[PDB]
């Protein structure tokens, strides 16, 4: 049916998807809580323009192995923001409102000429807390602050967790620095690249932690909706994955890589040797692999056993070279020494190499 | 083979600054061109009227600043004055 | 140059030649063309930026006069600046009086 | 053959930083030594008093900073606080 080595990965995928056949309840409760939250937020002057980013999608599972953890992003229209690049990092920016006649309700959140991530986050969390206290017959608990990117984490009953991330939306041109990225010209099209550039970009509150200090009011770029689009429309042929003749395995490769990372993080969660890694590194690495392998025949499902392996090698190569460019920002090094120490990188390299040399036993252990 | 002046390439450069992928069609080019001409003639005319009103013979940055504060409406006025002060100040910063 | 000295894109040299050969005053302070070129470049950046966005809404990568009219007339303080200016091939603001709508 | 502690070689290294050719005589060595001891005992004593005054059980960099702002006079205080913040921040920058 397929090249040798497939059946094990296919069984892993089947178990993982079997873990997704009882979500309707969880997803429904998430829809309810998010809808309540949006109803309240739209009433505050500051948040009249909050909306669901992935329209008609009240979920996005970032952990393929955690079906009861959801990820949602609340977009905020916020027009005409002049961005000022923070200390040449290409990914973290200060936001300054440009001239606008109709008063913008985000004035209250200014700190001088800069829109303060802190104050916005504070108001956001206060509104969420007071609204979820209006949930009389369901214990929805707001988790304590940890950072700025996972703005709010809610716990429903004793099984559901939902991460709500607030994002500013800009309809304006993509920031000057972030141009040479999204190199899908030879994979999807140059015209699709142009069209995607026409789509808005987003800003998530994320402190840029420099060695000397972290600047509390800085924002990071977000193209996760673009990432979703390329993930769900991923082939050169427009009919990819819609028929038996054009069935690819790209999505399966991504899922298997994420499952590998999540299991390896779970086994070593208590030793803090993998804390710094996330699914985003593997998703960007996969997108690099799709860039290096643009043709759908290089992703034939029957070659799953091989294709995953090549992706693994690319990830391992990044781990050895301390270089993984953000797919939209070629000058943003996710794998630089300043964000992750060498020791954790060699640790992850060795563990994945062991797993690959032993037919991935960690997939079955827990 | 003469040299007719117009602000084509200048407006074009400001465009490439503010929208590195958006072009501009020759008719909208002409419109931006006549807009630059109109606003510049307004501002210089008001600067001239200021100068003659106070019996001066120089249009300095003071007169251009008061012209901008007279023509452009409120917020546009404040931001344009800031932009001009910054440019002039930077010009003084060089030699 | 002299426009680069000021971090401008509009030509301070040309604006000097026009303030001088335009008979606005006998003398022109050497800091005036800079200020004026900056104000022109700021207003042009404002217009072109609002214009660009509207074009992007019409999912188009090329400003045309309609987009300039949409930008100039939607913005409140650009409207007041060009209140008495008709833009060729500009059309109007989509606006049906609420009394005329069906009931 | 015991190990008596003292800040001899440390003061010596700071000297070689700030005057690569100037030595320091054993008696001035003893004076710098007792100066380090005196200032460190003052600062830690004031940090302890701060902690107990606010019913805390940890001398953190907050207490040392307020101790420095209380003991050292004005300009010396500001520059010492800057130096300590920079050192602590750099320490956080590593792992
Ligand atoms: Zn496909």
């Amino acid at each position: 049916d397929a090249a040798p080595g497939a059946s094990k990965l296919r069984a892993v995928l089947e178990k993982l998807k079997l873990s997704r056949d009882d979500i309707s309840t969880a997803a429904g409760m998430v829809k309810g809580v998010v809808d309540h939250l949006l109803l309240r937020l739209k009433c505050d002057s500051a948040f009249r323009g909050v909306g669901l980013l992935n329209t008609g999608s009240y979920y996005e599972h970032v952990k393929i192995s955690a079906p009861n953890e959801f990820d949602v992003m609340f977009k905020l229209e916020v027009p005409r923001i002049q961005l000022e690049e923070y200390s040449n990092t290409r990914a973290y920016y200060f936001v300054k409102f440009k001239r606008n006649p109709k008063e913008n309700p985000l004035s209250q959140f200014l700190e001088g000429e800069i829109l303060s991530a802190s104050k916005m986050l504070s108001k956001f969390r206060k509104i969420i807390k007071e609204e979820i206290n209006d949930i009389k017959d369901t214990d929805v608990i707001m988790k304590r602050k940890r950072g700025g990117s996972p703005a709010v984490t809610l716990l429903i009953s004793e099984k559901i967790s939902v991460d709500i991330t607030l994002a500013l939306e800009s309809k304006s041109s993509w920031p000057a620095s972030t141009q040479e990225g999204l190199r899908i010209q030879n994979w999807l099209s140059a015209k699709v690249r142009k069209q995607l550039r026409l789509k808005p970009f987003y800003l998530v509150p994320k402190h840029a932690k420099e060695g000397n200090g972290f600047q509390e009011e800085t924002w990071r770029l977000s193209f996760s909706h673009i990432e979703k689009e390329i993930l769900n429309n991923h082939g050169k042929s427009k009919t990819c994955c819609e028929n038996k003749e054009e069935k690819c395995c790209r999505k399966d490769c991504l899922k298997l890589m994420k499952y590998l990372l999540e299991q390896l993080k779970e086994r070593f969660k208590d030793k803090k040797h993998l804390d710094k890694f996330s699914s985003y590194h593997v998703k960007t690495a996969f997108f690099h692999v799709c860039t290096q392998n643009p043709q759908d025949s290089q992703w034939d499902r029957k070659d799953l056993g091989l294709c995953f392996d090549n992706c693994v090698t690319y990830f391992l190569q990044c781990l050895r070279t301390e270089k993984l460019e953000n797919y939209f920002i070629p000058e943003f090094n996710l794998f630089s020494s300043n964000l992750i120490d060498k020791r954790s990188k060699e640790f992850l390299t060795k563990q994945i190499e062991y797993e690959r040399n032993n037919e991935f036993p960690v997939f079955d252990e827990f | 083979r003469s040299r007719k002046e117009s602000y084509s390439i200048y407006v074009y450069k400001v465009l490439k600054q503010v929208h590195p992928d958006t072009g501009i069609s020759s008719k909208a080019m002409g419109i931006m061109n006549s807009f630059v001409n109109d606003i510049f003639e307004r501002i210089a005319g008001e600067a001239s009227r200021l100068a003659h009103y106070n019996k001066r013979s120089t249009i300095t940055s003071r007169e251009i600043q008061t012209a901008v504060r007279l023509l452009l409406p409120g917020e546009l006025a404040k931001h344009a004055v800031s932009e001009g002060t910054k440019a002039v100040t930077k010009y003084t910063s060089a030699k | 140059t002299r426009s680069s000295r000021a971090g401008l894109q509009f030509p301070v040299g040309r604006v000097h030649r026009l303030l001088r050969k335009g008979n606005y005053s006998e003398r022109v302070g050497a800091g005036a063309p800079v200020y004026l070129a900056a104000v022109l470049e700021y207003l042009t950046a404002e217009i072109l930026e609002l214009a660009g966005n509207a074009a992007r809404d019409n999912k188009k990568t090329r400003i045309i006069p309609r987009h300039l009219q949409l930008a100039i007339r939607n913005d409140e303080e650009l409207n007041k600046l060009l209140g008495r200016v008709t833009i060729a091939q500009g059309g109007v603001l989509p606006n049906i009086q609420a009394v005329l709508l069906p009931k």
